[PDB]
DNA sequence: GCTTGACAAAAGTGTTAAATTGTGCTATACT
DNA sequence: AGCACAATTTAACACTTTTGTCAAGC
DNA sequence: AGCACAATTTAACACTTT
């Protein structure tokens, strides 16, 4: 789970130095949030990891 | 059966002291957003310009040495992408082609 | 850039078109992507199963897709496609690569392996058996002793916090002898070595004993050499060398040894 | 109060955590996703083992 | 956004969330949601407590 | 196949509490309810006895057994090192445990 | 035909354990004795208690 | 590089984000997971005159 | 009790080749 | 997959210096 | 699986425009 979230940090802060169009942005911060939920409580939002 | 495992490292029986140890010296150094770290090192050793602080950041240290910037590059700003299998004529040539395509369009 | 220095300015007019210019080629950089976006999802899609989830696929293949758009010739007179399912298919396979085991391995390893991997499966069909390493060192063109270590690279952890029996209250981590802990009848045993050697070394002379304390550090920790000792005692390293060498011989007296035998 | 917490509890707090005392409570930044080496079983620089 | 989009701001997330904690003033909920239970009565005083 | 008996074995991995079973050394397993009877008793010290320096206090445990061999008197605990990794996953969870 | 108990070796087996540096009061006790330091481990298969 | 809502502040019962920013739960999940957009500020006196 | 000469193994030290790791690129078309 | 190339780490060897040991001697 | 419980909807209502 923290290999999953500083998986998805890095990678957000890459597109975000690359310059992206909206909707990849946007889903890399919807996949942050749900790699961050489900380090903090699985199983709670949605299905488990 | 049973089975033992260790996370790879050891321990040492020195029964533990607190008078006699090698003496040391404090470095501080600073990063960008203003924040002093202090730093212990042994006498006999070259106290470096940039430390990798607790913050995260790199701090330089505290005096005005100013090492190196080592002239590290960009690396492949697109541009170099189109400038490497796209000359410079081809594109001034073309570019203006684009320009004089405002020029039509804006009016019909 | 090259004209936002000295060289010229401006007038209002060719900054206005310009600037329009430069607006509209970064919409195209978005709308190629967001036309492009379905193609990553269709090859992204065959992947999954395997190490990472699908979501992480398809933003990689994302970031192929910017290299691609990024790496696009149309003089070449190919569709955009062909050329891109190159990129889009490098960068998941990189990231299969990189980012789907919890102990990192090299991509030349991994290569390595999945090529073990395909010519074992074949050399097992065509067998109807599983082979062996000296079987498959043949294939790979490489020595036997190589295919069993390159095998003990790909086990993949097992994960701590399993139920292990059909009774569920029990984990795996509760099965596992902690072997870096202090045995408490080792520690007691330790002292009491250490106060019978005092009690040892305290009926030798005055010199022998520190020869001995500054020779093998029992007081600071950190071990001498004969020059050590000889420049604190104004002697060579003869001198100290045969006053530890008739010490070790008095040590080895029985009274001296009877009871430290049993330490060892 | 006491961070050793060896013998003096008088009470025991709890609170919500603001960002400015997790990066006080840390050592560094973790930035890498990597736990250990492949071959020399050491851990890696900026990892979770670091 | 681009008509009308001088007037306000919007966002998406916990960047939102955090903007809409930025401006948020305790002690005016605190005696509107007071001033609620002691005036007014219903549903509206049982959601308020 | 039945009797067991344990004076020092083999501790656990995370908490240092010791391990389960025959197959293993293994300690009996004071739990909850053993816990009610002797709070009911009014037996504090042995409760504490139990609790501390025969599970969890790293460094009562090889001070209890030093005491024993050299026949001195038994220290005072400490503090459970099973409590300690609470405070670390309260922590972990962004709340200001203090 | 071997009459075991508990606590007898079984099989004999023999793990090399790489490196370690031993407590000067080891030391000084294989100095005095003469015995090597032996950088093999010693696992083998003893019966289980009882 | 991007914030992240702590998920038992939001998905509990009651939901204490809802109840601090009076929005309902299924309003919250379409925010902070990217869903709908909120408005966060509006000038009241320019939109006025 | 203690020093000198001589010799030999052990330990540092510098350089240099190999092995090991990191990163870019592959153009029929494919949604 | 597969290959090409630069950057980095390792190990191997040559050569020097330290540390240790033997026989002689007042 | 269920047993309880509290939070969150269809719908059932009079009140006020149209």
């Amino acid at each position: 789970l923290y290999r999953r979230v500083i998986n998805r940090n890095n990678r957000l802060k890459r597109l975000i130095d690359l310059g992206a169009p909206e909707i990849i942005v946007n889903n890399e911060k919807r996949m942050l949030q749900e790699s961050v939920d489900a380090l903090f409580d699985n199983g709670r939002r949605g299905r488990p990891v | 059966r049973v089975l033992r495992g260790s996370r790879l490292g050891a321990v040492s029986y020195e029964t533990d002291r607190n008078h006699d140890l090698a003496p040391r010296q404090i470095a501080r150094y600073r990063t960008d957003n203003g924040e002093e770290f202090e730093v212990p090192f042994a006498d006999d050793a070259e106290i470096p310009g940039t430390w990798l602080c607790r913050n995260g950041m790199e701090g330089t240290l505290i005096e005005g040495d100013l090492p190196e910037p080592k002239k590290v590059k960009p690396p492949r700003t697109h541009w170099d992408m189109l400038l490497e299998r796209r000359s410079i004529e081809e594109l001034e040539e073309l570019l203006k082609e684009r320009l004089e395509l405002i020029r039509s369009r804006r009016r019909g | 850039t090259e004209l936002s220095e000295r060289g010229e300015k401006l007038p209002a007019a060719q900054r206005r078109d310009m600037m329009w210019i430069c607006r509209d080629g970064d919409r195209a950089k978005n709308h190629l992507l967001e036309a492009n976006l379905r193609l990553v999802v269709s090859l992204a899609k065959r992947y999954t199963g395997r190490g990472m989830a699908f979501l992480d696929l398809i933003q990689e293949g994302n970031l192929g897709l910017i290299r691609a758009v990024e790496k696009f010739d149309y003089t070449k007179g190919y569709k955009f496609s062909t050329y891109a399912t190159w990129w889009i298919r490098q960068a998941i396979t990189r990231a299969m690569a990189d980012q789907a085991r919890t102990i990192r391995i090299p991509v030349h390893m991994v290569e390595v392996i999945n090529k073990l991997g395909r010519i074992q499966r074949e050399l097992l069909q065509d067998l109807g058996r599983e082979p062996t390493p000296e079987e498959l060192a043949k294939e790979m063109d490489i020595t036997p002793e190589k295919v069993l270590e390159i095998q003990q690279y790909a086990r993949e952890p097992i994960s701590l916090d399993q139920t292990i029996g059909d009774e569920g209250d029990s984990q795996l981590g509760d099965f596992i002898e902690d072997s870096e802990a202090v045995v408490a009848v080792d520690a007691v045993s330790f002292t009491l070595l250490q106060d019978q050697l005092q009690s040892v070394l305290d009926t030798l002379s005055e010199r022998e004993a520190g020869v001995v304390r500054l020779r093998f550090g029992l007081t600071d920790g950190q071990p001498r050499t004969l020059d050590e000792i000889g420049q604190v005692y104004g002697v060579t390293r003869e001198r100290i060398r045969q006053i530890e060498s008739k010490t070790m011989s008095k040590l080895r007296h029985p009274s001296r040894s009877q009871v430290l035998r049993d330490y060892l | 109060g006491a961070m050793l917490d060896v013998n003096f509890f008088d009470e025991l707090r709890i609170g919500l955590a603001t960002a400015e005392d997790i990066r006080q409570w840390s050592y560094g930044e973790v930035k890498k996703p990597e736990t250990i080496n492949y071959r020399t079983l050491k851990p890696e620089k900026d990892g979770l083992f670091c | 956004v681009d008509r009308y989009g001088e007037y306000f701001t919007g966002a998406m997330g916990a960047e939102s969330i955090q903007k809409l904690i930025e401006n948020f003033d305790i002690d005016a909920e605190a005696e509107s949601l007071r001033d609620v239970i002691r005036n007014g009565k219903g549903q509206k005083k049982l959601r308020a407590l | 196949d039945k009797i067991h008996a344990r004076s020092t074995g083999p501790y656990s991995m995370i908490t240092q509490q010791p391990l389960g079973g025959k197959a293993q050394f293994g300690g009996q397993r004071f739990g909850e309810m053993e816990c009610w009877a002797m709070q009911a008793y009014g037996a504090a010290y042995t409760l504490q006895e139990l609790l501390t320096i025969k599970s969890d206090d790293t460094v009562g445990r090889v001070k209890v057994y030093e005491a024993i061999v050299k026949g001195e008197n038994i220290p005072e605990p400490g503090i459970p090192e099973s409590f300690k990794v609470l405070l670390k996953e309260l922590q972990s969870l962004c709340l200001n445990v203090e | 035909g071997a009459e075991v108990r508990d606590g007898d070796i079984l099989v004999g087996k023999v793990t090399p354990k790489g490196e370690t540096e031993l407590t000067p009061e080891e030391r000084l006790l294989r100095a005095i004795f003469g015995e090597k330091a032996r950088e093999v481990r010693d696992t083998s298969l003893k019966v289980p208690h009882g | 590089a991007a914030p992240v809502t702590h998920i038992w502040y939001f998905k509990g019962v009651p939901s204490r984000l809802g109840y601090l920013l009076d929005l309902a739960p299924k309003d919250l999940e379409k925010i902070i997971y990217f869903a709908a957009y909120v408005i966060t500020s509006v000038d009241e006196e320019m939109r006025h005159n």
